[PDB]
């Protein structure tokens, strides 16, 4: 770590994985904190130079900031901050929409005792407040509008035993485009999953049980593949959603 | 995010953003070497930008290069693949092998359009010839994509060297067709 | 851009009487939820901002509706109708979103 | 044949090198037409005048002779931009903005010249068949032969190719290709 | 001598120092609408400032009242003001209530809080602005250094001079001061030429700037031929300077071509037929009197003699016979002399872009003027009309960009329709003898008829006046009386009245050539308005156009008859 370029690379890869994935990916808690702190300090910095340039100007009708080696640096600061803010905004709003889509599923996950998935890790605190408030508001709306005139036998908005399941869950077999990066950093011999093939670079192997077949993914090729069989590789950064 | 589709596919402008987030080479027309205000960037390394000398080759990110060429303080050198010779080699490779895609960079269309729009003077070859060669390549790639679309199934596909824009313009059709085929197959089990 | 929608100034997209009373209530609490989101940890980022990437530093804009002088950070814009401006994109995003400016 | 080749080349370069702003319109129209199985092309005469006046002058004075050359140029370009072949000869459709001539002002001065006029349709006939590719055999030596015809106004040879009679040849109707002809009446 | 021709550079540097900033906009340009030279100069300035990244605002204003109202709302953050197309004639400091001592923020002369630049070509200058003010600064082109030699001495020495010699001298110098005034107004130069001089001094000349300069200069041909004849050789030289190279191998879709080819005094030749070009021409109509049957018969005889069939001369220019088009020059040269139309042959500038088609400067300026004219309880009625006139400015502005060619075609069609309407009204005016020949001037009042709603715009009335003056100039009657043209608007119940100066024949010799006939209607209108409580509105930038209520027209004109100076 301790590299501002890698923070931006990680944010971009997280955003790209977020847009194309069906599920609700875990929240990178530390990266967001570091980026927000960096933005907070940087805005203060540009504000400081702006104030310093403004105050001296009015004092004794001095010349403005001399144009050479002056305007372009500060303009670059502003545009860079603008781009970074846009990227984070798009990431946050996309994940908020995905939270909206899967409210009942997340509630059922949180209510289950024997579930390793917990909302304290998968959901940010502000996202927790959003989920709780939106669920209550929607429940109030539906209860006032429709559900009050219904028999006590069926008055639940979540019914897993009815004719049609009322709790929607993510599609675990959606087809996605992936690119095979290989090892996240290097040391191709270190990775145990890598296995060499004939007259070619080492390729990963996966199995499709419903089809009952073995599929080999060669490094440097783009594939259209099921999402479930590639979850571990994406979690370990071996593959990247395009 | 939510409005105007955007749920599961990128817009062309976002693809352009990703393309402009990539390095490029330039010839500075100004000297900002430290004496014997500074850039201090937070997402890109500023070592090259701080240490600049005129009439020497350096590399920076693309959008800074466009911002500099908006003024008169830069001159972007087009990549070596943007030449008539290197394009004619790829056209021949494309003709000879009718079952594989040629090895072009994953941003060739977007980079070509951006460079033709912004840095028109920097090219050495006449620009109309290159513009014709790009169309000549695109048509053949479209023919190969049309032939390859026939082999759709429920298991997996491989598109080894397809470009980013070509993948983006074809994703919604391909994904949905294979998804429907997969549901039909799964139902019968 | 958040805001209270029908109580305050609205973009005239929707009439009051189309929505049901419960829908009108729901909209109010949803807007309040957006509001107290925007004051959360993500103060610096405008969660209700534009969703098209920035790729043009300086743009040409044209005024659609007449108005008075408006102060902006380090300057002033005079909104005389049928006049053209050449200014940075960041300053006029708000005014374009609210229909006082045209083009980009 | 030493002028027809250059004419076809000029037409193919017109199709492949015409550009306005940043799009080859006539190259894109062909590909879009081929996808929906439309074997034709529409050309505006103003673009042709702008590209090169000699090409327009060649067409304006000898239409029945020049038009088939553009017809074959189109289908030569199509097989290049579509195929790496059941593509028939394409059709050329023209648009003009010249002055309209009344029907009663048409006379012996306007023979073999392209004109533009307006009127009222009063009757439409039924579709008829015209041959384009004819398979031919001789009555005595019995060998195969072929003939290609364009509808821009031919007969079977009045001889024999290899005693046979004066003009002995019959049409093998199977393996022959035909198109659609219609007659209309104006007023 | 505030800013000479050579000095034009340093003023620019001042605008680069005070105004340029990446965090504020401090430059405002007020441009006179209903004017082509100002529009072209504003386009050039906008492109220049865009290259150097200087934030700017362009505000089109219609009259002096609009300028006065807009100046108050303007803040003190705006350090630079640019007044294009106006401001030279009037006293700006008195008009805008500018206090010199109030504007000093940089105490020391006085650097002053705000700088106002005037870029105008309407003489005579105001002596106060030229010689006595420091906040107001003007872009002079050499009028003061030569013409105003004694005026500077009189002004400064009368200011400083303020026992019998004193009384004698003060009177015989105020006499010279009043002699400077009481003179008519003309135009002696073009704004676009001065902006191009600035470009050449800085060093940013290209083909687009040259095209805009040519467009700005061409618009003065109809009213001020002398300025065009003065400025033409320099345009020819600059065209040859900026030619790309020799031996252009092939025509590619990206070539641009600016060529000096022979053209003719014909209305929209390349976008209409030949018969239409000869029919709707001011010069041909003046020389042949086409409004009646004899002129049409003479034109038919001419076309028959020249060898062009009447059927072929009515075809579109693109689809016209190639052989006739090739030999048009010889046919013109050998036949035009018999009918007195040998003056229709000239040289101009033609611009071509790829496989698109050729356009001449004259056709371009007519398309722009057509876009200006038509496009898109009485005080509100006038306000809406003025607002629409302001709105048309952006429609004309958009047509100068190469991407928007459909708007140029629309302008061409509008120009054709407008010229047809002008011809139709002119024949009615000429056949019924509506022109009344008074001793001092010639009156023409249009009270009844169709399509009087086209003449509520000053440009259309100027079109009709140019038609009538051209028709009268070639008349055998020898006189130089000014003309008055009045048009009624029923909705407002007001006459719009314009005074027009006489013009010499186009082909007449240069012995009479001088500074052209001076327009004296402004002083007469002001003199009549001051003395009587007439309900007149003098608020347009052009001082020769007024709006008078219906009831006051007949008495007011009578006073004008006794006013004099006409
Ligand atoms: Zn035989």
């Amino acid at each position: 770590y301790v590299s501002p370029q890698q923070d931006f690379s990680d944010l971009m890869k997280s955003w790209k994985n977020e847009r194309c994935s069906p599920e609700l990916l875990p929240y990178p808690h530390q990266l967001m904190k570091r980026l927000l702190n960096r933005i907070s300090m940087q805005s203060q910095l540009i504000e400081n130079i702006s104030m310093g340039f403004l105050d001296m100007q009015n004092a004794s009708n001095a010349n403005p900031p001399m144009p050479n080696e002056s305007k372009l640096p500060l303009l670059c600061m502003e545009t860079e901050l603008e781009r970074l803010k846009f990227v984070i905004r798009s990431y946050i709003r996309c994940r908020l929409s995905k939270i909206d889509k899967f409210s009942l599923y997340l509630r059922q996950l949180n209510e289950d005792e024997n579930s390793l998935i917990s909302l304290t890790d998968l959901l940010s605190k502000d996202e927790i407040k959003y989920h709780d408030t939106h669920s209550l508001i929607w429940l109030k709306l539906v209860n006032d509008s429709i559900l009050k005139y219904m028999p006590e036998e069926l008055q639940a908005i979540n019914d897993t035993e009815g004719s049609v399941n009322m709790i929607d869950e993510p599609d675990w077999n959606k087809f996605v485009f992936i690119h095979v990066n290989g090892p996240p950093d290097g040391k191709w011999n270190e990775d145990p999953l890598l296995q060499e093939n004939e007259f070619g670079k080492p390729c990963y192997t996966v199995t499709i049980p419903d089809l009952k077949e073995e599929v080999e993914l060669t490094i440097g090729s783009i594939y259209v593949m099921r999402y479930e069989v590639i979850r571990d590789l994406l979690r370990d950064d071996k593959v990247a959603l395009i | 995010s939510l409005p105007a589709h955007l749920q599961q596919t990128f817009s062309p402008e976002e693809i352009q953003f990703i393309v402009e987030n990539e390095p490029i080479k330039i010839f500075p027309r100004i000297t900002t070497r430290q004496k014997i205000t500074r850039w201090q960037l937070i997402t890109t390394d500023d070592k090259a930008l701080n240490n600049m000398v005129a009439m020497r080759s350096t590399e920076v990110v693309l959008w800074i290069a466009l911002l500099l060429k908006q003024q008169s303080k830069c001159s972007i050198v087009a990549p070596q693949w943007l030449t008539t010779k290197e394009l004619d080699r790829k056209i021949q490779y494309e003709k000879t092998h009718p079952d594989r895609f040629s090895e072009l960079p994953w941003n060739w269309l977007v980079l070509a359009r951006i460079l033709f729009n912004k840095a028109k003077d920097d090219f050495h070859d006449p620009i109309h010839e290159l513009r014709g060669k790009i169309q000549d390549l695109r048509e053949i790639r479209q023919i190969k994509v049309l032939k390859g679309l026939k082999y759709l199934n429920e298991s997996h596909l491989q598109l080894d060297n397809l470009s980013l824009l070509e993948i983006n313009e074809l994703r919604p059709f391909i994904t949905e067709i294979m998804d429907k085929l997969r549901e039909i197959h799964t139902a019968s089990l | 851009n958040g805001l209270d929608l029908m109580s305050s100034i609205t973009f005239s997209q929707q009439d009051t009487n189309n929505l049901s009373h419960q829908e009108q209530e729901y909209l109010k609490e949803y807007c309040d939820l957006i509001t107290d989101l925007k004051s959360g940890d993500l103060v610096d980022i405008d969660l209700s901002g534009s969703l098209v990437p920035p790729s043009d530093v300086f743009i040409d804009v044209r005024v659609l509706k007449d108005a008075g002088e408006i102060q902006t950070e380090y300057g002033v814009f005079n909104l005389i109708k049928d006049s053209q401006f050449f200014v940075r994109q960041s300053d006029v995003e708000r005014l374009i979103q609210q229909g006082y400016l045209q083009k980009i | 044949d030493d002028d027809n080749t250059e004419i076809i080349k000029s037409f193919k370069n017109f199709i492949l090198e015409f550009r306005l702003d940043s799009q080859f319109i006539y190259r894109d129209q062909l590909r879009n037409n081929i996808l929906v199985k439309n074997y034709s092309l529409t050309v505006n005469m103003e673009h042709l005048i702008g590209y090169n006046e000699d090409i327009y002058k060649k067409l304006s004075d000898e239409p029945s002779d020049i038009i088939p050359l553009f017809e074959t140029a189109i289908t030569q370009v199509a097989k290049r931009i579509s195929i790496l072949n059941s593509l028939p000869t394409f059709q050329l459709i023209l648009n003009s903005n010249a002055n309209q001539i009344p029907l009663r002002d048409l006379d012996s001065e306007h023979v073999s010249k392209i004109v533009r006029l307006s009127g009222i349709i009063i009757s439409t006939s039924v579709l008829s068949s015209r041959a384009t590719y004819l398979s031919i055999m001789c009555r005595n030596c019995r060998h195969t032969t072929s003939i290609t015809i364009n509808n821009f106004n031919v007969s079977l040879p009045r001889s024999c190719l290899s005693n046979c009679g004066p003009d002995p040849y019959i049409i093998i109707h199977e393996s022959s290709k035909f198109i659609d002809q219609q007659f209309l009446k104006l007023q | 001598m505030y800013y000479g021709i050579s000095q034009f550079s340093e003023a620019y540097n001042k605008i680069l120092r005070n105004s340029s900033s990446h965090s504020s906009c401090q430059l405002v340009i007020f441009v006179s609408c209903l004017n082509i030279d100002a529009l072209c100069a504003t386009k050039m300035l906008s492109l220049l400032f865009k290259k150097q990244l200087v934030q700017s605002q362009i505000v089109p204003i219609f009259g002096y009242s609009e300028l006065r109202r807009h100046y108050s709302q303007l803040d003190d953050n705006i350090n630079s003001l640019l007044l294009v197309g106006f401001g030279g004639v009037i006293d700006l400091e008195a008009f805008l209530e500018i206090d010199p001592q109030e504007y000093v923020i940089d105490t020391d002369e006085q650097s002053f809080r705000r700088d106002i630049y005037v870029l105008d070509a309407h003489r005579p200058w105001n002596l106060d602005n030229i010689f006595g003010s420091q906040i107001i600064q003007c872009f002079d082109d050499g009028t003061v250094d030569d013409t105003l030699g004694e005026q500077k001495e009189a002004y400064y020495k009368l200011l400083e001079l303020d026992r019998k010699q004193r009384k004698k001298q003060i009177h015989e110098y105020e006499g010279v001061l009043e002699e400077y005034y009481s003179q008519g107004t003309t135009v002696v130069n073009s704004i676009s030429a001065q902006i191009y001089s600035l470009l050449s001094a800085i060093g940013e000349t290209n083909l687009s700037n040259l095209w805009l300069n040519i467009l700005g200069t061409t618009s003065l041909d109809i009213a001020y031929a002398q300025v065009y004849n003065r400025l033409y050789p320099l345009l020819q030289d600059e065209v040859k300077r900026l030619t790309p190279s020799s031996r252009n191998s092939v025509k590619t879709p990206d070539t641009l071509t600016l060529n000096i080819q022979p053209d003719y005094y014909l209305f929209l030749l390349r976008h209409s037929s030949l018969y239409d070009s000869f029919y709707y021409s001011n010069y041909v109509n003046a020389k042949l009197s086409l409004w009646n049957e004899n002129g049409k018969k003479r034109l038919h005889k001419m076309f028959a003699r020249m060898g062009i069939p009447l059927s072929t001369a009515q075809e579109t220019w693109l689809y016209m016979d190639h052989s006739i088009k090739r030999e048009l020059g010889i046919i013109f040269d050998k036949n035009l002399d018999r009918y007195g139309l040998q003056d229709i042959i000239r040289d101009g500038f033609v611009r071509t872009l790829g496989y698109r088609g050729s356009i001449s400067a004259s056709e371009f300026v007519e398309a722009l003027t057509a876009l200006l004219e038509v496009g898109n309880n009485s005080a509100q009625k006038l306000t809406n009309l003025r607002k629409r006139w302001v709105s048309n400015f952006w429609l004309s502005w958009d047509a100068l960009d190469d991407r928007k060619v459909e708007l140029l075609n629309r302008g061409i069609q509008l120009a054709q329709d407008l010229q047809r309407a002008i011809f139709n009204t002119g024949v009615a005016i000429l056949e019924k003898k509506l022109i009344k020949h008074l001793r001092i001037y010639r009156l023409c009042v249009l009270q009844d008829g169709p399509d009087l709603d086209l003449y509520r715009n000053p440009l259309t009335l100027l079109r009709l006046g140019n038609w009538l003056i051209e028709c009268c100039a070639e008349s055998e009657d020898k006189q130089l009386l000014p003309m008055v043209l009045a048009s009624i608007d029923e909705n407002t119940d007001t006459y719009l009245v314009a005074g027009l100066t006489p013009r010499y024949p186009r082909g007449l010799d240069t012995i009479h050539t001088k500074k052209p006939i001076l327009n004296n209607f402004s002083m007469a209108f002001q003199q009549i308005t001051a003395e009587t409580d007439a309900k007149v509105r003098i608020d347009n930038f052009e001082s020769s156009i007024i709006e008078i209520r219906r009831e006051d027209l007949s008495p007011f004109l009578e006073k004008l008859t006794l006013s004099g100076l006409l």
